[PDB]
RNA sequence: AUGAUUAGAGGUUGGUGUUAAUAUCGACCUAUUCUCACUUUAAAUGUGCAAACAAACCUGCCUUAGCC
RNA sequence: GCGGCUAUCUGUUACACGACAACGCAGGUGUCCUAAGGCGAGCUCAGUGGGAACAAUCUCACGUAGAACACAAGCGUAAAAGCUUGCUUGAUUAACGAUUUCCAGUACGAAUCGAGACUGCGAAAGCAAGGCCAGCGAUCCUUUGCG
RNA sequence: UCGAGUACGACCAUACUUGAGUGAAAACACCAUAUCCCGUCCGAUUUGUGAAGUUAAGCACUCAAGGCUCAGUUAGUACUGAGGUCAGUGAUGACUCGGGAACCCUGAGUGCCGUACUC
């Protein structure tokens, strides 16, 4: 006995939770490789840069302090 | 529950409109999509290779993926007590670049360019005027109303 | 007609109902992978007509197909014999005449050496300026002026990809570097077999020297690489 | 007046013999010199089969002749039948033709090893400007409102005859 | 319109009751007709989205994947 | 209880997103194709309106699909996706990566977007990992391949 | 030499298709030919190759009808969301608070623009 009655009011008790925003689980994975294989190598460099930018900081913040 | 195929109950939904059939546009082939813009997933027939399921027809959503000839679109789907960000894979012809933001794309384009004109800009050209207020209105034709039979 | 037919009649695409464009070939040429976001795709749409020929490099734009650097065979006669307009070699003539001025319009001076001036059996393309060939509705019978302009372009710095499977020198095995190099420059025995003996029978392409007609083009080839502008004298 | 004149496009003499075999064993050969262009066949879809022909079977030994070589071979459809048939054969568009049960009625010879076939020199006149109604590129209409008609037919029917 | 559903006004195609002259009902031919499922971006009610501190700018990185 | 259908497919039910039931209605399925697959080119179908020794077919008109598309039905397609021909095996391996539908967001089945080869058909852009979407099967066991 | 002319097009009938009119330069167009690649059973189609020629078709320009597009109605009509301890009849009917058609008919007009060249 199919009814669908009380179901729309069950889905709205604890609320129909809104979707997660885009900054949640934005895993550009399973997508088109030639993009993510480039958006990978550019992440490696931008991490060598993030590590390098902190290296001068501390060393500038040492001598210049 | 005899039939629930991938294309069920969709006679009028995928049917082309009246006197507009045949091949897809050259605009729809010359569109330009990025990862992130919005797209109306308006599944048209006459391509019949890459149409999404019925559900994702009036639906618009982010492009999370642009393969060579398939746009990947996330779409919010209110399943039962939560929405899934579905990840559909369709071809480009089933896709419009969604206007849904020209409402403030074109607003803040001239709204700021005049807020700047109003804040700093160069000058402040007067803009749209007031809408709802009073007034001693002068009539131009009197009338009455009783009946018409 | 008459009635309720032209009510539900759908008018076909405006060029198609009467005109040239083929909107199953149109939509497959200008089409490009949606990854390469607005990367320019330049065609090589060439049209042979009866009196003349028309070849211009086109990219499709949303505003309408934006032609860049059109080049005809009514401007090469301002540097050539003007005795053969639809000549297979005249196709080759405008082939590089189109191929050159694009590089002169693209500022491309490095690959502007192009290819060798002499007719080649075949060349393999990729770095250089690239385009795709649009015959339109002109067919692809082995040998055609839509294809002299092709090889005329490719031998002139264009990267219009092609195989030899449909060249006049091509036969059941490969492409004859002898059977082509003639037609690409001249095969004037078409006049020294009938039109030379035209007076030898009775009353009847005058002024033509079948001893220079071949060289009458080899003058124009090396000139194009020197005079790309080569516009017909206006005014 | 220059291009306003009519000239027969093609006289595709059609033979419609029965089912294939030794029935069409000499038809094409003695039809290889009436026009010098190889005769054709006709793969049938209906093939009523009361004559014998079935689906996709060689029955109608088609041909096709045009140009000046047909205009001259029209002087045989205008040789026999007293060079004039009934004006009730003028088509709605201006086509007409002759034909006899005697193949050897022409300069042909009813050789012994061949059955007594014939031909049907059904020709179709038409002015210049029909090469615009069918073009693989840049088509158009038939070029209506100036063409051959059942009245202009009986003009050139007995003008060039 | 895909179909209708059909009789009312009379006139190509079959059989036929007639004295090359005539109908006769079907098919048809017409102006229609009657009232229905098939038709049309044709509602109301709906529903998908977006709407302010990086969604626009003025800029500048780096690998340059794209394109010469 | 006999009778008949549980796995599935289209329309309808079904109410203009989606969802939606009934031994609820109407129909189909458990296949069939080395071409009825793939591609390129050429062509335009059902019908009709008239025409030719024989007498169908060659004639040209007008022909928005009234046909065809392996089949049920519905969408869809007209310089084709149908018709004819050509050349072919992409109906293959797929590093399978992701996704869709059923959904519990689990299989399965069928699809969609890809990647890597190796390829075929094309002058080319492109098209093809079957014939769209029904046509199918866990643990264990047997069995072959894999080295 | 100026509007348009071809060829490329984007919207896709205001653009369609009809009976004509119209074509002044060019430019398309039919046109000549099997002397070659070519594939035509065919010089039809196309595909070698050019200009005796021709506006006869084609094509764009003009009017001027179905159809199409825009509106005036149609009509606050039908229909509809909501509300009655509304009224009867279990037929929808009106009301109130709103949304609000269509077919038709009387109209309006019967394409528009965008890149190169050429004049
Ligand atoms: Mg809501
Ligand atoms: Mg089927
Ligand atoms: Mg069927
Ligand atoms: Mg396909
Ligand atoms: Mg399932
Ligand atoms: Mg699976
Ligand atoms: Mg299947
Ligand atoms: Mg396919």
């Amino acid at each position: 006995n199919h009814t669908n009655h009380n179901q729309s009011s069950k889905n709205h008790r604890n609320g129909i939770k809104g979707p997660m925003p885009l900054h949640l689980h934005n895993s550009k994975r399973g997508s088109w490789l030639p993009a993510l294989v480039n958006a990978r190598r550019v992440r490696k460099h931008n991490q060598k840069a993030a590590l390098k930018k902190r290296r001068e900081r501390i060393a500038a913040f040492a001598a210049k302090n | 529950v005899h039939s629930y195929g991938y294309k069920s109950g969709t006679r009028h939904l995928f049917a082309k409109k009246f006197r507009k059939h045949g091949a897809p546009s050259v605009s729809t082939i010359l569109t330009n999509i990025k990862v992130g813009d919005y797209v109306d997933v308006v599944a048209d027939s006459a391509v019949r290779e890459g149409m999404p399921h019925k559900y994702y027809h009036g639906r618009t959503g982010i492009v999370w993926n642009v393969t060579p000839r398939g746009v990947g679109v996330i779409i919010n789907k209110p399943v039962r007590t939560r929405t899934l960000r579905k990840r559909i894979c369709v071809r480009f012809e089933h896709v419009r670049k969604s206007r849904c933001q020209e409402a403030f794309k074109a607003k803040e384009h001239q709204f700021q360019a005049y807020l700047a004109a109003k804040k700093a800009g160069k000058a402040l050209p007067p803009l749209k005027k007031s809408s709802r207020m009073g007034g001693i209105v002068r009539p131009k034709n009197v009338e009455v109303l009783a009946r018409r039979v | 007609k008459n009635k309720a037919y032209f009510k539900r009649f759908q008018v076909k695409y405006r060029r198609r109902r009467e005109g040239k464009t083929d909107y199953h070939a149109r939509r497959q040429m200008v089409l490009q992978d949606k990854t390469k976001f607005g990367s320019p795709k330049y065609r090589l749409v060439v049209r042979i007509t009866n009196k003349d020929i028309i070849a211009q490099i086109v990219q499709a734009k949303i505003v309408g197909d934006e032609v860049v650097m059109a080049a005809y065979a009514h401007e090469l006669p301002a540097f050539g014999i003007e005795h053969g307009l639809t000549n297979y070699a005249a196709a080759y003539a405008t082939g590089l005449l189109l191929a050159r001025r694009t590089l002169a319009k693209l500022g491309i001076a490095d690959k502007f050496q192009g290819a060798k001036e002499a007719d080649g059996s075949y060349s393999a393309v990729r770095f250089p300026f690239k385009a795709i060939l649009d015959v339109g509705l002109a067919r692809t019978t082995t040998g055609a002026r839509v294809f002299g302009v092709l090889k005329g372009a490719v031998d002139g710095g264009m990267a219009v990809p092609h195989r030899p499977n449909r060249f006049p020198g091509y036969n059941k095995e490969k492409s004859s570097l002898d059977a082509k190099v003639h037609r690409d420059r001249i095969f004037g025995k078409h006049v020294a077999e009938y039109l030379k003996q035209v007076k030898e029978e009775a009353s009847s392409a005058a002024k033509v020297l079948p001893e220079s007609i071949e060289g009458m083009y080899k003058k124009a080839h090396a000139a194009i690489r020197a005079d790309p502008s080569k516009s017909l004298p206006k005014k | 007046n220059p291009m306003r004149e009519i000239v027969v496009k093609k006289l595709c003499i059609n033979i419609c013999v029965g089912e294939s075999g030794d029935r069409l064993t000499r038809a094409s050969k003695v039809l290889e010199q009436l026009c010098e262009q190889t005769p054709v066949l006709s793969r049938a879809r209906l093939t009523v089969r009361t004559f014998g022909i079935r689906r996709n079977e060689k029955i109608a030994v088609h041909c096709t002749v045009r140009g000046k070589k047909a205009e001259e071979l029209l002087e045989k459809g205008l040789k026999v039948k007293e060079f004039e048939l009934k004006s009730y054969n003028f088509s709605d568009t201006g086509s007409f033709g002759f034909g006899i049960d005697e193949h050897i009625d022409l300069g042909i010879k009813y050789d012994p090893s061949t059955g007594i076939y014939g031909m049907d020199f059904y020709v179709v006149l038409g002015r210049r400007g029909e090469r615009v109604a069918h073009r693989k590129r840049k088509c158009s209409r038939v070029g209506h409102s100036h063409h051959v008609t059942k009245e202009e037919a009986m003009k050139w029917f007995e003008k060039v005859h």
